[PDB]
């Protein structure tokens, strides 16, 4: 049987980049020191 | 296989000095004497035996039986076999054939 | 899997609370008993706990190499002076043992003693560990080279021949050893079982497992430095304690603009008095075609201003003012073009409605939900509160 | 360290509900952590699942 | 925290990724940098081969 699909597991991405990801790492690093 | 001393937990060693050989310490005086017989060694080292008698050696190992090559079967190669490093570990077998202008020798 | 069998109780013995020490032996086999040779004698220290212990040893019996005894004596002990030989004899008469400190606390750890249908515990005092001691090749080490012949910063605290002193300040004391084959050995383990009912209900132990969780594992920041302002996104889903559930409403609002009043309890909880919360959505939605919306000052402050790519202005909230009349007036809106009206800039009616409504293709925009019962909840006054609110904004609202 | 989704006896945490949640905006990433659906893996335990 | 009708005011871009320093009024960035862990029993074979 085809296991049920959960079609917009991608709107994961666009959150997690706004809270981290691309170019946060030197900000949060800097910010801490 | 190893001792070590009940009274003082360092190694023993082996050594006679009257009637009887004895397994003694070196800093206190508890001592067994031996007087059985005790079967496990160290498992010594010497080199790999490779020429020992090469080339064409003397004929009393001669035998009867031996195998036959699947390609061309000409009449020239008895068998012999070969082992690999110790007392306890397999032997192996090598087939191994040569006329000229070749590379043969089949595992 | 219920309990099967020896559902046994335990017990718990204060007798010996302070007088229980545990000894191991890491050199020598548990097999290898120590009770048969006879102990000679002993000392101990109470603080900085320590031990040192003597023991007999045969020397008449042929494993005792007589010859390489006297040698070890003559080579550790005078000759002749023999006033403190470490040997009465000129032959190993004894042999010593060291003690060793395994851990500072030992709370944790505690004794017991099985028995059939009981079981008695008993805290312990301290743990020791016991090696052989060596110290007689250095006893003959020192004979045999005796018979050949403004100030700085203080850091005695790290070096070990302060530790030795502060040692040897504490007196030893000595004790009469008494062995397992001693039947004052049985006396004193009469000692271990405590008496008292079988069934006792305890007084202790009260807390409940909820109370034991965050018992055994405290808060990892007993104060934290700042406070939860919550301006941004925050845990909206755990309903948080300290925030007030107005501002709780306040920040669902903030975070989304229109739902359903099925929902407000949905995520609040039936915790939450469904009428109490009247006030505070009143306070900051209206409801229109029967689902609330929320006030465009909330959104757009007066002190801020037009935040988006497009046009700067000020804070035109009159502009959310009008799209939101217009769904009041009817179910959709087709009019392109606002902007005639408004004055305002285009990608300000795209980012209006894009907030509000959704486009449908050749008839502009529509409602994003369908419309409620919104008399199946019994506050017809709120709904003529909004209806008669709306016509006094609409009116002052037409002069432009 | 990298996000994934975690999976129990054959079925994801995460359900149509929650990305139709997140859509709208009722929750958030974060939120997502908490309730123990998705865990930040590392390079050192993603050699063991 | 700026809005985008404010960057304009500043003279910046909106789209810009910033996290990188202006020395001199030259921009420029530190890298970022990679290394082997401390603290950790190696096992290796010389050289030699011992
Ligand atoms: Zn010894």
């Amino acid at each position: 049987a085809p296991i049920p699909t959960v079609e917009e597991k991608w709107r994961l991405l666009p959150a997690f980049l706004k809270v981290k990801g691309l170019v946060k790492q030197h900000i949060d690093s800097f910010n801490y020191f | 296989m190893l001792l070590f001393c009940p009274g003082c937990g360092n190694g023993l060693i082996v050594e006679e000095g009257q009637r009887c050989h004895r397994f003694s310490c070196n800093t206190c005086p508890y001592v067994h004497n031996i007087t059985r017989k005790v079967t496990n060694r160290k498992y010594p080292k010497l080199k790999e035996v490779d020429d020992v008698l090469g080339g064409a050696a003397a004929w009393e190992n001669v035998d009867s039986t031996a195998e036959s090559c699947p390609k061309c079967e000409h009449p020239r190669a008895y068998f012999m076999q070969l082992q690999t490093r110790s007392a306890d570990e397999p032997m192996t077998t090598f087939y191994k054939c040569c006329n000229a202008q070749c590379g043969h020798r089949w595992r | 899997d219920d309990p099967v069998v020896q559902e046994i109780d335990v017990y718990l013995a204060k007798s010996l609370a302070e007088k229980l020490y545990l000894f191991q032996y890491p050199v020598r086999p548990a097999s290898m008993t120590y009770d048969d040779i006879p102990h000679l004698s002993a000392k101990i220290k109470p603080k900085q706990q320590k031990v040192e212990l003597e023991m007999a040893i045969d020397t008449l019996n042929p494993n005792y190499c007589r010859s390489k005894g006297e040698q070890i004596a003559l080579n550790v002990d005078g000759a002749c002076a023999d006033e403190t030989s470490t040997y009465s004899s000129k032959l190993m008469d004894k042999q010593t043992f060291c003690s060793s400190q395994t851990t500072s606390n030992t709370s944790r750890y505690a004794a017991a003693l099985y028995r059939q249908g009981e079981l008695h515990l008993t805290p312990l005092h301290g743990i020791l560990q016991l090696r052989p001691s060596f110290s007689y090749l250095d006893k003959a080490d020192a004979k045999h080279r005796e018979r050949e012949a403004e100030q700085a910063r203080q850091r005695r605290v790290q070096s070990y021949e302060f530790l030795q002193k502060k040692h040897a300040e504490e007196p030893w004391v000595h004790l009469h050893y008494y062995g397992l084959r001693d039947s004052r050995s049985e006396h004193e383990r009469q000692y271990l079982l405590c008496p008292g009912s079988s069934g006792v209900e305890n007084t202790e132990l009260v807390k409940s497992p909820s109370e034991y969780l965050m018992m055994l594992m405290p808060p990892s920041q007993e104060e934290e430095k700042d406070k939860p302002v919550a301006p941004s996104n925050v845990l909206s889903m755990a309903q948080l304690r300290t925030l007030p559930l107005a501002d709780q409403i306040k920040i669902l609002m903030k975070n989304v603009k229109v739902m359903p009043f099925a929902n407000l309890m949905s995520l609040l909880g039936p915790s939450i008095d469904s009428v109490a919360v009247l006030r505070g959505i009143q306070k900051v939605a209206m409801l229109v075609q029967g689902n609330w919306v929320v006030k465009s000052d909330i959104l757009y402050p007066k002190d801020s201003s037009s935040p988006h790519s497009g046009v700067p202005a000020e804070v035109l909230c009159r502009g959310r003012d009008f799209v939101m009349w217009k769904f009041t007036q009817s179910r959709w809106v087709v009019r392109k073009e606002v902007a005639t009206v408004t004055k305002l800039c285009a990608e300000d009616v795209k980012d209006f409605l894009e907030h509000m409504a959704v486009v449908r293709i050749n008839k502009g925009w529509e409602f994003i939900l369908p419309y409620d019962g919104e008399f199946i909840k019994k506050h017809p006054d709120v709904v003529q509160r909004q209806h008669m609110l709306w016509t006094g904004i609409q009116a002052k609202l037409e002069k432009v | 360290c990298r996000p994934y989704i975690i999976v129990k006896k054959q079925k994801p945490a995460v359900t149509n509900k929650h990305m139709e949640e997140l859509a709208q905006g009722y929750r958030n990433f974060e939120d997502f952590l908490h309730e123990s659906l998705v865990e930040y893996l590392d390079v050192n335990e993603e050699n063991d699942c | 925290g700026k809005t985008p009708a404010e960057f304009a005011k500043l003279n910046e871009c909106p789209l810009d990724p910033g996290g990188y320093f202006i020395v001199k009024g030259v921009e420029k960035v530190i890298l970022i940098q990679e290394q082997l862990s401390k603290n950790r029993i190696i096992v290796e074979a010389d050289r030699k081969g011992a």
